[PDB]
């Protein structure tokens, strides 16, 4: 289908896999995503990330 | 040299000179659960020989008026050595069990019992004889621990189904003029890879006289009906502190 | 839009219908499947099953109801004597009801065949005894002596150390498939009848029960299929289930 | 590390769960061979011993002679999907204008399907199942006829809120699953997937769903598996002031892509109740027909 | 069909042929199921398996 | 036009049916996305991070109400006391309701996976002090005394530089997933009980504070993941939002 | 809204309009309006011979 | 104190056995978690009347009047995404009418 | 869904249409079909007699 | 019920007349003095 690029995820760093009839591609479906996480954004911010076993502290 | 036999299982031996073979339910053996059909993450804890053994815990006596008898695993032994003790102080338990039913008498005495394994053996009432009150079985008798219970109406095995078509289930018969005992091997059987030992009871064991106990004034009239068992493969996890219900 | 064309059909809701219907959970992944003993994969497997033919249906009565599991043999008098009747249709009111392939056989029109009807002797082992199991054919009514019954196909079963003889009811068919027989034009699908007699005599010495019981396990052949998928003739519940 | 040899030659923590037998393809029945008259000594097909717990080994071919038989009958309807997956009803619903049920315009039905014995006889076959299921709704007034209303059908798993009137909050489900149909539409239709906790969903659980003592008040709990709780269908007609007309709404089932596990005795008993296998023991019936003799059709 | 594999034989040692036309398989058809039967775990689960001809028990 | 049939299904609305709708804006192109910080991609992102667990759920009144963010030590008399208890389960009525984790779990029928609350100490630098910080499966009841609560998962903590410790609450069930748990048979999904005790004194020299508090921090471990997504039990409204 | 069901040799017939034997289980129903277009189906070659 | 989440797991806290998890993270993507349709907007045409009694109205689009929906949003600052609108319509009674 | 539209003949039912219906028994297999002397083809063949 | 938590045999009559009970060596030392009443009681075997 050679359509607009009208999606609000066009350029996205997570690939869909979707149906649609129409000129307009946010016209399409849901699809599926893609599953890649990053906790550590939230979970971890620090500058000097600290190990495990160490004393988070030292 | 099929009629004899020999099992033998930590630190117990059981023979047998008039046997019927042996039967291994659903034609597969017990095992240790898979990594992947695990889902508990603690390192589980396998006892091996001081639980895996013959427990004999049960005599019942045969009478030509005896309406049949059963039993609930592992319920049977959640109070017996070894093995009760990891069920208790363990909320995961998994196992199989090598069910070994005895009873003996003579060539000229008569009589064939039904034993069968049925898993998943919930338990009916008699719902107030009407049908019209929805009564239930108390836990005396949904699980009867060691000493069983006696089927009040063994046609429809107390449950509302047909006793003849048990033998769909794992089983042997003891038909006296030619075994004096069943073995049957069962593996773990639940829809969860562990559970508790406690509030689930895998399957039940059936003991039913289909064909009645006869013999004549002067024969030995005592005719008992022992029940031993083994666990195999036992695993237990989720360790605390031991709790009896 | 695409030019189409409603048919006939349209609309209808029928329950055999396998189609295709939108998912209400999407992106749902079911808990995975652990190995559980004991899957069965086609019906025909439990038809293999002997389970406990009840060839003596005749008490009623609560406390009476055990005593349907088995018939008797005892000492009679050489005179090849008839020990019991019951007709092979095991689509049929009659013993096969008591059965899991009689009963599995209910949500099937037509099946097809051979069967087989293994019987054990539970009497004592001083116990002997010679019997003669006969099946007779459509067409045949329910011989009146031993001599007649045996012009059919039997068996001729004699007690020792194996308990049990198996009698293998053959598949004698004028057509490919019977649908369950009935009393009325639907005899045209009967299997025959099976009779039991007595070949020599139930022998035992001093000491030992003049009584005993055989039991009777019954199950298909694995030539045995079924086809045309309907409802049981029971019904299960009186008034609502609550 | 080990050294001690009971250790190193233990099979302690075997996971290969070994298997004595094996499926092969079936998809006719079996042929009849040729089969001729034998007297020998020593091979003996017809007798058996019953007592070892398998079933007869004798066949056509051993007991009497036989012809060829070319066999091309199917196997194919004997099948899982085939034997189930034909929908039957296995719910109903009444939303009634004056009435003592459910008079305010909405109702919740727990999922459940052991209300209907038909339906209930066939799955009780099996103790464990697992499997997909497309659902189907057929709505009409209790004459069947059909009128122009608006319906809304919710599915509340465990746990999310459900509707206490036909103007609940809840009803915005803005995460449940809804279906917004007329009853002049065609019946609304959906697939279910299969959505228990555990592997399969099972009939019977032997056994109590939580510790502690099981006193006497308590024993309705015996055989409760949460496991097979899916939660509550609601339906209500779409409206803030009472429906004009008394609706009723059947549900049926229809199960696909099945597995089951355990087979069983089949009930031969009336029904009483949902959660329980209880029969009427005044009424213990025979599972079929008796006659006078067993010397006599 | 690129979909996700939610139905509930996925892994099964039957193979269906179904058709669908959603991204969850558990919408598909229920198709034709693999003909494979083993009567022998119900009908003969025998640790030591006896011959036809022979006599059961010796 | 192309022969077709309409089957059932057909006009209804499923609000979560993932389909094709007509475009309103023809040839409409969006405001470029342009980058911004943030992202989250999977709500497990979310559940990874700790959020402050109310153990201390028991004040009520508005000017009382950060008094629940904390909960007390102090000097006791060396009998092995309680300091507190509460559920584990996340997706209960309780002390996890307070946390994001067990709030987005309010949105998800069924979860599973490990657990961990991390317990923060406060109190002066002077202030020293061992606890034992145990997890009780199912099955077990509420510890009577810290003897018992020893014979489950446990860890012990030592106050030191490191101000905090790490109780890890690990995935012990016998289904794979849980759905939220609740008095009734739902406890059949209870995941169990946590309770603190004193495992030596809280010791303290003359000048600093004889009380102290600790907060508690939760969040899910790697191995959690939720299925079968609901509405939360909860609407945040009473009439209509003006 | 009417109900045909298919009833083969040896099934229940309805005896009524309630008749337990409509919760069609295994036989096969079409439940159609007479609003709708005619119902339609294909049926085999059934018979035994 | 520093910030970060603890980084302790199972493995190093208790013996561990192996466990090969196949549980899919698939259901709680942001598509999974919004893509579901909920109420945001309710538009009475009344013919007695004190709101629109003239046979018209105008709704000013803002989806927060609608506590499921808002809060489920309200979880993130900042949202980037197109949808799907449905619109259900009938008398106050749910009854169809020819309109 | 599917842009399509529906033109004229939509929901008739023609007698010697020629279409699809659905199928009342799944999976279901006819007996087979043995020799039968006598199979006739075409009505011409019979108009030869 | 007790005496079935030790090591045990569990024998049935028949052709073969016999049956043998291992006394398996279950000793805290490598040897065992004689056992008598006493102190020396510390060398018992055990109960059959
Ligand atoms: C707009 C949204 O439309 N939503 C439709 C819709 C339909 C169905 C649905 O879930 C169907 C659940 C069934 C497939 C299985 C029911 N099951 C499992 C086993 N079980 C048992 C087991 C043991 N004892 C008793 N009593 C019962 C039982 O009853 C959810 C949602
Ligand atoms: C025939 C033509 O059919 N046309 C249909 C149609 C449907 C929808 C439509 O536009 C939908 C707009 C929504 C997607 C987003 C609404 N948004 C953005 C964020 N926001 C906020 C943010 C902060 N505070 C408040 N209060 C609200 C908010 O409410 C236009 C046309
Ligand atoms: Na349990
Ligand atoms: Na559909
Ligand atoms: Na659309
Ligand atoms: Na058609």
């Amino acid at each position: 289908s050679h359509e607009n690029s009208n999606s609000a995820t066009e350029g996205s760093t997570i690939n869909y896999t979707t149906i649609n009839y129409y000129k307009d591609s946010y016209a399409a479906t849901a699809g599926k995503q893609s599953l890649k996480q990053d906790p550590d954004k939230f979970a971890n911010p620090v500058k000097d990330i600290f190990t495990e076993m160490a004393a988070p502290l030292k | 040299s099929d009629r004899v036999a020999q099992l033998t299982i930590g630190n117990s031996t059981i023979t047998t000179q008039e046997a019927a073979n042996i039967i291994v339910g659903y034609g597969e053996w017990p095992s240790y659960c898979s990594d992947s059909d695990a889902t508990a993450v603690d390192k589980p804890t396998r006892p091996d020989v001081s639980v895996n053994r013959f427990y004999t815990l049960d005599t019942k006596l045969w009478e030509k008026s005896s309406k049949g008898w059963y039993w609930k695993f592992p319920d049977v032994l959640t109070e017996t050595g070894v093995f009760g003790q990891n069920a208790q102080f363990h909320y995961l338990y998994r196992s199989g069990f090598c069910i070994h039913v005895q009873c003996n008498a003579s060539k000229f005495h008569q009589g064939a019992l039904l034993v069968a394994v049925l898993p998943e053996y919930v338990i009916g009432t008699v719902a107030g004889g009407t049908g019209t009150e929805d009564t239930h079985p108390p836990y005396k008798q949904t699980q009867p621990g060691a000493d069983g219970f006696e089927l009040q109406h063994p046609y429809v095995l107390d449950a509302g189904i047909p006793i003849s078509q048990l033998t769909v289930c794992p089983h042997q018969w003891i038909n006296l003029r030619t075994n004096n005992c069943a073995t049957i091997i069962v593996p773990y059987i639940n829809a969860l890879p562990f559970d508790s030992a406690l509030n689930h009871c895998n399957f039940g064991l059936l003991v039913v006289p289909i064909s009645p106990l006869d013999y004549d004034q002067g024969a030995t009239p005592v005719i008992p009906i022992t029940i031993t068992l083994a666990p195999m493969c036992s695993e237990f996890a989720g360790l605390r502190q031991a709790v009896t219900q | 839009g695409f030019p189409t064309e409603l048919k006939p059909g349209t609309n209808q809701f029928l329950t055999t219908d396998d189609g295709v219907s939108a998912p209400i959970l999407p992106n749902f992944h079911p808990t995975p499947c652990i190995h559980i003993p004991g899957e069965v994969r086609n019906l025909l497997e439990l038809c293999q099953v002997e389970t406990i033919l009840e060839v003596n249906n005749v008490p009623t009565n609560a406390t009476s109801l055990m005593e349907r599991l088995r018939f008797p043999v005892s000492a009679q008098a050489g005179k090849g004597e008839l020990c019991a009747v019951f007709r092979a249709d095991p689509g049929r009111n009659g013993p096969w009801q008591s059965t899991l392939l009689g009963q599995l056989c209910g949500y099937y029109t037509q099946w097809s065949g051979s069967l087989e009807v293994t019987f054990m002797f539970t009497g004592s082992f001083m116990a002997t005894g010679k019997m003669l199991i006969a099946y007779t054919p459509p067409g045949g009514p329910l011989p009146k002596d031993r001599a007649t019954a045996m012009l059919g196909t039997h068996v001729i079963w004699d007690f020792g150390l194996q308990s049990s003889v198996t009698l293998v009811i053959p598949w004698i068919s004028n057509t490919h498939y019977r649908a369950h027989a009935r009393d009325g034009v639907f005899d045209y699908y009967t299997t025959g009848l099976v009779s039991i007699w007595y070949q020599t005599n139930y022998v035992v010495p001093i000491g030992a029960p003049n009584t005993a019981y055989i039991i009777a396990l019954a199950a298909a052949q694995k030539n045995f299929t079924m086809k045309l998928c309907k409802d049981a003739s029971d019904i299960l519940q009186t008034g609502t289930i609550q | 590390g080990d050294r001690v040899a009971d250790v190193i030659e233990s099979s302690i923590g075997d996971s290969v769960s070994r298997a004595l037998t094996h499926a092969l393809p079936a998809p006719t029945g079996q042929n009849t061979q040729v089969s001729s008259h034998r007297l020998d000594t020593g091979k003996v097909p017809a007798l058996q011993a019953a007592e070892i717990g398998a079933s007869s080994n004798a066949s056509d071919e051993s007991m009497i002679e036989t012809r060829c038989v070319l066999n091309s009958h199917s196997t194919a309807e004997t099948t899982l999907d085939s034997f189930f997956s034909r929908a039957g009803l296995v719910g109903e619903i009444d939303l009634p204008l004056e009435g003592t049920t459910n008079p305010n315009g909405y109702a919740n039905w727990d999922i459940d399907i052991t209300g209907y014995a038909q339906m209930r006889r066939k799955v009780e076959l099996f103790t464990y199942m697992r499997f997909d299921a497309e659902f189907t709704f057929v709505a009409c007034t209790p004459t069947g006829e059909v009128v122009p209303q608006l319906l809304q059908y919710m599915f509340v798993p465990p746990g999310a809120p459900k509707p206490d009137s036909r103007e609940s909050l809840a009803w915005q489900t803005a995460t449940n699953p809804s279906v917004f149909v007329k009853l002049s539409d065609p019946p609304a239709q959906v697939s279910v997937p299969f959505m228990s906790p555990a592997s399969a969903y099972q009939w019977f659980y032997d056994g109590y769903p939580t510790f502690g003592e099981h006193k006497q008040e308590k024993d309705l709990e015996y055989g409760a598996c949460p496991n097979n709780m899916m939660g509550t269908f609601s339906v209500r007609t779409v409206g803030t002031s009472k429906s004009k007309y008394p609706l009723v709404v059947r549900i049926y089932m229809r199960m696909k892509h099945v597995r089951a596990w355990i087979p069983r005795p089949m009930r031969n008993q009336n029904y009483l109740f949902k959660a329980n296998p209880n029969y009427a023991g005044n009424s213990i019936k025979p599972t079929g027909a008796s006659r006078t003799a067993i010397t006599t059709l």
